[PDB]
């Protein structure tokens, strides 16, 4: 049952339109009413139990002797039920649990007020249950209850409430641990006082199987990973909108100077050996004029098409010390150019279009471990590339980013000869998680399957932080994580998660293609598939890496990505054979350890 | 009516009697309605 | 066995080698020895082993190849389409 | 129902005090009894189903022909119910499901023993369902059942149980896959034998909506992230105890030599250009005497106030090679000083107070890629700063950490001129997750909201691994992750998660402040808000970064942090419009791919 | 109830064998039938509510006026119930909810079709609820409803459906937010129209306790972490199969040149000072011949026993510039040797056995910040070590990996004198997640407990990416994460998660061992335990680190690992004392902030 | 029959009235059977 109670506005049974109904209120049994669901009843009732676990203490504390009892506040009523009038109109119900907001609140506040009172007792009681082993993974262990109490008495914190209400603590423990039993002085009787036998049955191992709760949970955790990865998205063969494909990105590091321009498509460079060299002047947003030189070798970042991006430059550790130039006290800055002329063609100050020094810092140098070298202090020169702020209009406009030495005095070309200060650590951070790029430039949509096996190690390393590959890799790794939670296959052993590839391979070698055909027996295809899966789990980026043995083929990827869903969903509270034995074998060793400890306890706190 | 210091008391932790109280319940909005 | 195209920098590498006469060529007739001319079946482009019939990557320098790997080849890359490189390299 | 069964100690109905009750035992229908909950019944019953999915196999295996049936072992009884006597006392129930621990255990052991038997069959059966596509994301696909069996027969592992019980495997599959149907040879009849139609209905897409289970799960995963982030804590405007605010920290790297002392408040340095230079002697904890020099430039870590911290120094890659000093074979060590005199003022050995060489390693050098330079092998010189071990008493006591060359022979000042060996990679790891610092020093509590926009890039980089900002960032990123799971907004598009900022901005520009006021139409504020949110998701550290466009204002942060809760909680099994189409579009392409593959199968394993 | 409906094949009641039964079909009330579970009923019914929240809008939209109503399509039937015939055979049921697949699908499609229609309305309605605060963490806040509507009208997107159906939007909001109430113009009456009072009761704080849903969820999240860590595995004292122990690994970086060979057991080196030097020739897989020299200092990776592994070498930033050798344009490659002679003994080309240049790249150099030095561009030289491809047979065979300069022309020994190009950044990535190594070599199984305190910082740093320690650390950190979610203990304060160690310590100092015995009062052992736990949470790797104060002892580890399970499981919807106050204190400050904002709203959009 | 622009309307957000709809439900396969 669920929703709200509706009563015939005025006419008994002759109710026909949604208008003939009205929110049944308290004045019909002046707050409005609400249907208390089957679920809500079951759970809030279980909440009450939370208090009853410490009934003996609560009373000895003279507080909340009136245990809440939810079913008591409920009022069963015959009425039309629904969230809306229309739905309610065709749904009459007999004996609907109902309650007013105020009473629901008053109830919960009683449970909470109670828990607040148990606040410390709750902690002190847990402290007693973990000071020494109160449980064991498998089997059973024992210790002279008197030795146990001796120990507690010798170690519990002075302010423990247990020291003030020993007998109440006894009940409290016995109420939740079937293994802790207090003999009735009256009838010399002793027995399990725990109220959680059913629950514990799901947390214990059988002679040859791990706990059902564990097998269930773990398998559930594998499926949540697969769902979060989104099989349909990462195995899609058609375009997927960038916003939909993307996920929270991570930063990336580069040394713009050591990148290869035929690999990092977002860099431009003035060719050396041309004697190109020209001094220019640019102002910062406060009108201050700056001097710097552009020459053969100078590199810049082609801002256009990289999407929102934050740049942070760290010249820490570098030298830049020359015969007639000391970086100490000098200044470096980020300059953003706006010109119609391609950067590679620059040779005169007249071609730089519109330029602005967007940020700068003063450097501090000292002596490094390397003799004769100066070491520059760490910097954090930042620049946020916000496409909307630049507002590119003219399609022939190029947007460039440079990092060089800037000075209030013209920089003598023969003193400071470096082309720029890009030989530093650059950290890029996307300023958006709704745009994706592929090898340097923005794309409005991605085709996940075509990413498979299309990146060389060089290309991946040079891609921007918001590259589709990088994203594909982070989504894929959730699949790898999932497969590993369920798969305990050793080297070359088949499994429900490796065979999907084997299937593709089996058919693939039969398909008519080109080149020398080969035939592998099922047994060998089975291994190749196993190794492919292992390589994937150990390095998820292999799927987007060129020529990667088997994962380089989009078909094997799709088969695996999609297969996993079936592999997990068709399980029945099961656990790997290899795993099942290992778990029990391990649980036993821990049980044994537990006993050996309890013995030491008995030995150092002897029973009378 | 028990003696925390007496005999006849039992301390036998076992897998079958794993202690538990009320760690968490199902209280999501959509479920409680 | 789906195959992908090589990356830009790998083609740049092919060209650079060609003009040093060191492109590694494989023909079904002569194998990896290009002493005797024959139509290229595969060429090494910056580490990758490319099929000269579709320009797809069918291997790498890591695993040795004795024949052109069996692959789903579109077979639309004609000799005339890359002979300029072959010419450059041989000359 | 739940708890334990209670019976009137001796007097029927005349029960009044909790004492008038006793734990109802087996001898009343000699173990004590437990209430089997509505929940436990429903779930353990579903466990039984796990076995029945393979009934045909289990029997052909002559094991557990007696399917457990839980409701059978239950014994309904009229009694008082509760975890405690008091609660039970006012809660009489008719027909309470009851059971003894031993029987509950015996039951589960029957289910587990059964699952243990299905161990391999479970795996081989999944292997059959993933070798080739057994499902499809959307729509339907087909293949000659004979071709499918041909394939399986050609590829399944030799030891597959399926090869030994083909017909049982058939039923097993048909029992869980409505798409696999075996014709009855008897009546030429063929039909869906699956027992999971209801379940599958939640996993399938409708003509224009993704599966309900998916929409539900993903939204659930976003909320768990928001809950784990703790909105009330990260948006709090009042102090929050360090222990409560903190979370498991991560290590950080620094090069103490390249840090700026006006940025890293935990460093002290002896001023250069003063000709300061003095040789000292200190012993290690084994009484061995060591020699080393302190001079202009020497830096130390001010240990006081940084909280428990582990230091590890790596001199790998560095040179330290000088005209009359070769690092090869030399030794470096960590020295901890205790003096009342500020380090900057040191010039004579008499001011160093109490010193101890706490650790040292011998270096190994070789030749580096850089000619004329020697490269030192990797080191892992460690030191754990435990405040309690030092036991600072005198408030005027300073605690310093140094890293220099130490030797058994006096180090000639003109031979080894370096001030220290701090030009290395230092890795700091907090030795506590209950203490937090702010810009170098410990604080007993944090005010999350004041952290917003108060760190410069320089300052953040120099902060200690246990800095509040770093923590704020890791908590905040869970929010960013959450928003992205739900938001598929493209550039400049509004959304339920961006507008909270827009609201603050809308009012903010109206508030009377100081400076030139500006008025932006709703349309522009909407975009600015969008970009702010994107920048946050792409770089969560923007919220604690100074002058960060919109996230630099604590009000926009609080609005966002708190808004997300409402944004998610008021959803109704919904999914972004852009996403909904993309999913179905992608599912279709996969379905098509699945068919194309099944065709290849039919082609290479033709039906008769 | 659950499974499928079974009817007596032909004979009423005289049913005895499973054969006497048949899948009850639609032709008995021609699709087969399925049992609709208690669970399925409750949840799909709640799905319908999703639509009814917007009933007023749906109708004004003239679509789906026929609210689905699931209980309507159900057909109750008396029959035998079960997944199999046998089970069903002994389980007759009266009034079993039943339905055909087609109808179940038709039903869900009605709900989905409806949600698809609500697609935008859903978003626009959430946008209205987050534009300004629609909720508050604790307490209550207010604002002139007219001011609120003024604001919305001034800020909502033009295309908002709310602008087109204001009154429907009103109902919609009021239906889910008890705080939004619209006065009935008719009777001047005003009241809570929300249908979710019960739910909200779990999300609100009581006078001194955080929301029950929060306390529940967080504790649940701690337990899932502990389950995922697998206490039995990480605390096991007996061997655990590598596949079972392992988890998805991460890459590691090294500079093979700076590693100490007495630390990294996977490296071999030709001794210097022996004048060893010899030029050799090796071909690559395309038959091309290469030249390179091996000499004193040359290092190689001993491939044997490291498990599947990918190597990627980055010479970026390095120089290698010598008087008669310029790296610019030169080539480096990975060479794999196969010889029976140990590498250390090599001195002549005749001892290298079988060699192949497996990969190579051409280098690009430029000028670095360091004068007179050349800086090599970034490289990504890769090599995948697949044990199965090498196929080691002869036990005396050694497999080596080298990285040097290779050239088409003999490399003059006096020109290029470097031993290799291993002074670079090497990144290793496991190509398998089913194999584990311990300090350099593969092991078929691990004994988790023996890993405790057996690694020095040096050794850990030199271990391979697939080392057991590294794995142990990633599993253990889930435990640390779990403890922190639940523990808000400050410095030196005991807790349910620290005492387990205290217990071990308490007994340990009593055990008869060797050496000077010491006695610490409970009070001091309590602290030491606290600090140990904090150090663990702040740096999980301390457990596998040698001499690590308390976590270096396997007993304290096992006690903690196992203790946590009990610590969490015995909680009752509780939250730390320190936390409870902090949460409420913070919720209040946010509530106050919320009000202050609503005031600004009222001020800038005054009510009439 | 309400006036979005009228008086007598109420805007009093409170912890006790936390808005919620139907974010997520329990739809796992094993539970639905
Ligand atoms: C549930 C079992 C709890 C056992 C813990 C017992 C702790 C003993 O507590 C001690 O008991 C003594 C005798 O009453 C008192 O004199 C001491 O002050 C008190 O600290
Ligand atoms: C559920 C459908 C499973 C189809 C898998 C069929 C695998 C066939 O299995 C094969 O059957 C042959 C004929 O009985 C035997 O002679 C072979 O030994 C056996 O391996
Ligand atoms: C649930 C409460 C929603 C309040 C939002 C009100 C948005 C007002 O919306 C405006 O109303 C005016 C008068 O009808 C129209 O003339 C405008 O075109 C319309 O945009
Ligand atoms: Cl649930
Ligand atoms: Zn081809």
């Amino acid at each position: 049952p669920g929703g709200v109670p509706w009563i015939a506005i005025g006419d008994e049974t002759s109710v026909t339109s949604p208008g003939a109904l009205r929110r049944m209120t308290s004045k019909d049994i002046d707050e409005p009413l609400v249907v208390v669901t089957e679920h809500a009843i079951a759970n809030f009732t279980k909440a009450e139990m939370a208090l009853e676990f410490n009934r003996e203490f609560l009373d000895k504390l003279r507080v909340l002797s009136v245990s809440p009892k939810y079913s008591d506040l409920l009022t069963y009523v015959d009425c039309y039920v629904g969230v809306s009038a229309r739905q309610a109109l065709n749904n009459f119900q007999k004996q609907v649990p109902v309650i007013t907001p105020t009473r629901q609140t008053m109830y919960v506040d009683s449970i909470q007020a109670a828990l607040k009172a148990l606040e410390k007792w709750e902690i002190d009681l847990r402290v007693a249950q973990t000071l020494l082993p109160t449980n064991v993974p498998i089997g059973e262990v024992s210790c002279p209850m008197q030795s146990v109490v001796k120990l507690l008495d010798d170690q519990l914190p002075d302010d423990s409430l247990i020291r003030r209400y020993p007998k109440e603590a006894a009940v409290a423990l016995a109420k939740r641990n079937g293994g802790i039993q207090w003999m009735d002085v009256s009838e010399g009787t002793v027995m399990n006082e725990a109220v959680n036998a059913v629950a514990a049955s799901a947390l214990a191992p059988s002679a040859s199987a791990p706990p059902l709760e564990e097998k269930s949970k773990l398998t559930e955790q594998a499926m949540d990973l697969v769902t979060a990865a989104e099989p349909e998205i990462i195995a899609s063969l058609v375009p997927v909108p960038a916003p939909v494909f993307a996920i929270p990105p991570k930063p990336a590091d580069y040394n713009v100077r050591t990148l290869k321009i035929d690999e990092a498509t977002w860099l431009r460079m003035i060719p050396k050996t041309m004697g190109t060299l020209f001094q220019i002047q640019v102002t910062d947003n406060t009108g201050t004029n700056w001097h710097f030189n552009l020459r053969g070798g100078t590199r810049v970042v082609n801002l256009d098409q990289i999407a929102p991006m934050r740049f942070v430059l760290d010249l820490g550790g570098k030298s830049y010390k020359e015969t007639s130039w000391d970086p100490n006290g000098k200044k470096v800055g980020f300059i953003v150019f706006q010109s119609k002329i391609p950067f590679e063609l620059w040779t005169a100050a007249s071609q730089i279009g519109q330029a602005t020094v967007v940020n700068y810092v003063q450097l501090y140098a000292e002596d490094s471990s390397f003799t004769a070298q100066s070491i520059i202090a760490t910097t954090s020169l930042a620049y946020n590339y916000e496409p909307e702020q630049l507002n590119k209009t003219d399609p022939e406009m190029n947007y460039y980013l440079l990092a060089t030495f800037i000075d209030s005095a013209a920089i003598t070309p023969t003193n400071m000869t470096q082309p720029d200060v890009w030989d530093a650590l650059l950290t890029m951070s996307p300023l958006s998680a709704g745009e994706v790029t592929v090898k340097g430039a923005v794309v409005s949509e991605v085709v996940p399957a075509e990413l498979i096996g299309s990146y060389t190690p060089e290309s991946l390393n040079a891609s921007l932080p918001n590259d589709a590959a990088r994203c594909m890799i982070d989504r894929a790794s959730k699949i790898a994580e999932a497969i590993k939670i369920d798969d305990d296959a050793g080297p070359d052993e088949y499994s429900p998660n490796s065979v999907p590839i084997q299937g593709q391979l089996a058919i693939s070698q039969l398909e008519t293609g080109y080149g020398v055909r080969i035939f592998n027996p099922k047994g060998i295809l089975s291994k190749i598939a196993s190794r492919a899966m292992q390589a994937f789990i150990g390095d998820p980026s292999t799927i987007i890496t060129q020529a990667a043995p088997v994962l380089s083929d989009k078909n094997n990827w799709i088969a695996l990505a999609q297969g996993v869903k079936t592999s997990l969903r068709t399980k029945s509270l099961s656990a790997g054979v290899k795993t099942a034995v290992s778990k029990l074998s391990s649980s036993e060793s821990i049980q044994n350890w537990t006993q050996g400890f309890l013995d030491k306890v008995s030995t150092h706190f002897p029973a009378p | 009516t028990i003696n925390v210091t007496g005999d006849g008391n039992v301390f036998k932790p076992s897998a079958e009697t794993s202690s538990t109280a009320v760690p968490s319940l199902s209280l999501s909005p959509g479920m409680l309605n | 066995m789906e195959v992908c195209l090589p990356n830009g920098h790998q083609i740049v590498d092919l060209i650079n080698n060609a003009f040093e006469g060191r492109v590694s060529i494989y023909s079904a007739q002569e194998g990896w020895d290009k002493t005797i001319s024959a139509q290229p079946d595969m060429m090494v482009c910056g580490g990758a082993v490319v099929c000269m019939h579709c320009l797809g990557v069918v291997g790498s320098l890591q695993r040795k190849l004795k024949h052109l790997p069996h692959h789903r080849c579109n077979q639309q890359i004609r000799h005339q389409d890359y002979v300029d490189v072959q010419f450059a390299d041989r000359v």
